[PDB]
């Protein structure tokens, strides 16, 4: 919600499926997902570098974090995408921008900025946002291609928040991901 | 005036634009829709390269165009 | 469409369309070339990552 997501999830959802669209109010319940997501990840990130007394924070720190909070099967896909964001990342000769020498559709520069505004730690390195983001835009188009399920079901081709909460609830895995978080609900 | 810009992707994407308009700020525009740095995109009319300080109207380009788009690779 | 005028007018805008790529595409090379790292051949798909994937069935 406090980012700008929603035109980064909007070009996810063309490569995922042109046919399918996104209603604004969709958009933005992604959005709070993301910032979410990224609180869980930086406060367990921040408690494994003080355990391993590193004031820096590293890929090897978030990927003990992300096993943790994803279930099994995500887990193991997450570890890819992330490794595979370093790799790129040092693979590219060539780049200024952070961004584009990761390759990832969602500002890795901004993820940087605010690990360090979050105060978790003094320093943090560059394969850390790199590899975040990676993990927050498999997230993203995971949610979006569930729901596009649920939208067939229901013979609707537009993503819905109904959409979207009935796609997390027909899975365990994503439940017990957003078990502490609720999408909409009295 | 509008205008189509073709990649070599294979993807079409239009675009309004007039002939007193610059390539640099066509450049900019291409940038907010593909989200690729101005400097790294090439556009092309009639298959010859277009100048960043050049108008439109230098190419003697009129309504209804197709124009196609390169990477430029340099380490800057 | 009985006249079907569109057939006609996409085989003269492909010769046309096939130029500039074609032109495009020198460029492209060009460019990398200047790199120094030439590839003999390449070719690899890039899509978003998923729980269950089947490689079965082509697509």
């Amino acid at each position: 919600r406090k980012e700008s997501y929603s035109i980064y999830v909007y070009k996810v959802l063309k490569q995922v499926h042109p046919d399918t669209g996104i209603s604004s109010k969709a958009m933005g319940i992604m959005n709070s997902f993301v910032n979410d997501i990224f609180e869980r990840i930086a406060g367990e990130a921040s408690r494994l570098a003080h355990y391993n007394k590193r004031s820096t924070i590293t890929s090897r720190e978030i990927q003990t974090a992300v096993r943790l909070l994803l279930p099994g099967e995500l887990a193991k896909h997450a570890v890819s995408e992330g490794t595979k964001a370093v790799t790129k990342y040092t693979s590219s000769a060539s780049a200024k921008t952070r961004s584009s020498r990761a390759g990832l559709q969602f500002p890795v520069g901004r993820v940087h900025r605010l690990l360090r505004k979050g105060n978790y730690s003094e320093r943090v390195g560059a394969g850390a946002p790199v590899y975040l983001a990676a993990v927050l835009e498999y997230l993203t188009a995971e949610i979006l291609e569930l729901a596009g399920n649920a939208a067939r079901d229901n013979k609707k081709t537009r993503i819905i928040p109904r959409h979207l909460q009935l796609a997390i609830r027909n899975d365990e895995e994503l439940n017990k991901l957003l078990g502490r978080v609720t999408i909409a609900q009295g | 005036m509008q205008i189509f810009v073709k990649t070599l992707t294979g993807k079409t994407i239009t675009l309004e634009v007039e002939p007193s308009d610059t390539i640099e700020n066509v450049k900019a525009k291409i940038q907010d829709k593909e989200g690729i740095p101005p400097d790294q995109q090439r556009l092309i009319f009639a298959g010859k390269q277009l100048e960043d300080g050049r108008t439109l109207s230098d190419y003697n380009i009129q309504k209804e165009s197709t124009l196609h788009l390169v990477l430029r690779l340099r380490g800057g | 469409g009985h006249m079907d005028p569109v057939l006609r007018e996409m085989e003269q805008k492909l010769q046309q369309e096939e130029e500039d790529r074609q032109l495009a595409l020198q460029l492209q090379r060009m460019f990398d070339n200047e790199r120094r790292t030439v590839s003999r051949r390449k070719g690899s798909v890039d899509q978003y990552l998923l729980r269950s994937s089947n490689m079965a069935g082509a697509k």
